[PDB]
């Protein structure tokens, strides 16, 4: 699995 | 406390200022005390697209295909003053074996909208399994027969009715089926204007007492900006205040991490003032 959490 | 007028002029200087945008960098993504146990079982682990994007056991969706699990949460957002609760339920893009449960719900509560925030793939990766039917095709989840009726779109959306049928007890229900596809993950929408045109679509669409099932590829990232939109909507034409700070509070009191980045949140924020401004 991916991970979904992000920077920006 | 306050007023409409009131808190869109408050809106305005937190985001001219911007202290709209620390504080929203400061707010929990998970609800502080919440357990997350049922998700992270060994027999549930893989029916999660996302290993950190997870439901609270309080307010999960209880199959009643039974004692089972999905990813998925109820969330209601609730405007007192109005006397108006607006149902979701917030949901992963299902899986390829968790297809099954996610008709399942759909069919338990008779859910008669979905609304998909996502295309199928992006960027090179799977974001949600395709289980409804490309026509002439039809496809079976579970004991559930789907097909699609009609099909027809707009520049950001497509709009689908679909047939779902009981393969059992021969018994059928109707679901509109809508696909934003001009919405790139951990991103605004590619047009403001779009957009907002389209929660007014699933405003108009909504059943009173039935929950809207909204879903991106984790469904907390788009489906958090939608449901703070709709909310203040729905504030805004009953001359209510909007602090879409607590808007988002009480939507991660229910599913963690809605409104993921603070490019949505100034997003959404901006077009809550230009909703307000174009009525007024």
């Amino acid at each position: 699995m991916t991970g979904y959490v992000v920077t920006r | 406390a306050d007023t409409l007028e009131g808190s869109m002029a408050q809106l305005k200087k937190g985001l001219e200022s911007g202290t709209v945008l620390i504080q929203f960098e400061q707010l929990y993504r998970k609800k502080p005390g919440l357990a997350i146990t049922f998700a992270k079982l060994p027999q549930n682990l893989d029916k999660n697209r996302y290993k950190d994007v997870l439901p609270y056991d309080t307010t999960r969706v209880l199959l009643q295909g039974n004692e089972d699990y999905i990813n998925a949460s109820y969330v209601n957002m609730e405007i007192p003053a109005a006397n108006l609760v607006n149902k979701y339920i917030a949901t992963q893009g299902p899986l390829p074996h968790t297809c099954a449960q996610f008709w399942q719900v759909v069919w338990d509560q008779k859910l008669s909208l979905i609304v998909m925030l996502t295309t199928l793939t992006e960027r090179g990766r799977t974001k949600c399994h395709q289980y409804w039917p490309d026509p002439p095709d039809v496809m079976n989840h579970g004991g559930f027969h789907i097909q699609c009726q009609s099909e027809d779109c707009t520049i950001a959306y497509v709009s689908r009715e679909m047939l779902v049928t009981n393969t059992q007890t021969g018994e059928e229900h109707t679901v509109t089926h809508l696909q934003y596809v001009a919405w790139p993950a951990h991103g605004v929408p590619d047009d403001s204007s779009d957009f907002l045109e389209f929660v007014n679509y699933v405003r108009s669409l909504r059943v009173d007492s039935e929950p809207v099932l909204v879903h991106s590829s984790a469904g907390i990232g788009r489906t958090g900006v939608l449901v703070t939109m709709e909310t203040a909507m729905c504030l805004t034409e009953r001359n209510l205040p909007i602090y879409p700070l607590d808007i988002v509070r009480k939507m991660r009191d229910q599913r963690a991490m809605m409104v993921q980045t603070s490019s949505q949140y100034k997003f959404v924020c901006e077009a809550i003032l230009r909703v307000y401004e174009e009525g007024l």
